[PDB]
């Protein structure tokens, strides 16, 4: 990009100016929870009275008697996520260097044609 | 007192094996390792995955 407004919006997109929070709730009610519904969260001791949008569900079978785990505002850190990020960055770097090897070879290849042009012009000038 | 002995024997029958789950253990271990990794990254400025 060349203008300043696009750079400004890009820079605004490039940083996070709020604490990164992730909420997890153990729910044991009768009403089922879907992947789209937005609930109302009220929890006085933790100072919560808001609307929460579901982003992660770990449900059990209806006959399993177990609780449900529901997430909001992205997920906890975890290591396997970090390893996946590192692996995909490694793959991107590998494809980048594979492409740039061919690009450098072409730069060498593109040199010989211009060398020939210089030689032909030198002969013509003589 | 014989039925006390019978119930104690029946209660001795129980297998002393307590099956403990592995998936939750792995997930908690991963979370703690992620906490350690974030700590080490913060102490190194930002010269890490993030």
């Amino acid at each position: 990009i060349t203008n300043n407004d696009d750079l400004l919006i890009f820079a605004k997109k490039q940083i996070l100016d709020v604490p990164e929070t992730a909420l997890t709730i153990a729910y044991k009610g009768k009403e089922p929870v879907s992947e789209r519904d937005v609930w109302y969260f009220i929890h006085e001791p933790m100072g919560f009275e808001t609307e929460v949008k579901v982003t992660k569900i770990k449900s059990s079978h209806p006959w399993s008697k177990k609780f449900q785990e529901i997430g909001f505002s992205n997920s906890r850190r975890d290591m396997v996520r970090i390893q996946t990020q590192i692996a995909n960055q490694v793959k991107k770097a590998s494809v980048d260097t594979n492409k740039i090897n061919s690009f450098s070879s072409i730069a060498m290849n593109a040199y010989d044609s211009r060398i020939l042009t210089e030689v032909v012009g030198v002969v013509d000038g003589d | 007192l014989a039925r006390v002995e019978n119930l104690l024997e029946r209660l001795l029958q129980k297998n002393p094996v307590i099956k403990m789950d592995d998936k939750v253990v792995a997930e908690v271990v991963s979370r703690n390792q992620a906490n350690s990794f974030d700590q080490y990254n913060y102490t190194m400025g930002g010269a890490a995955y993030s």
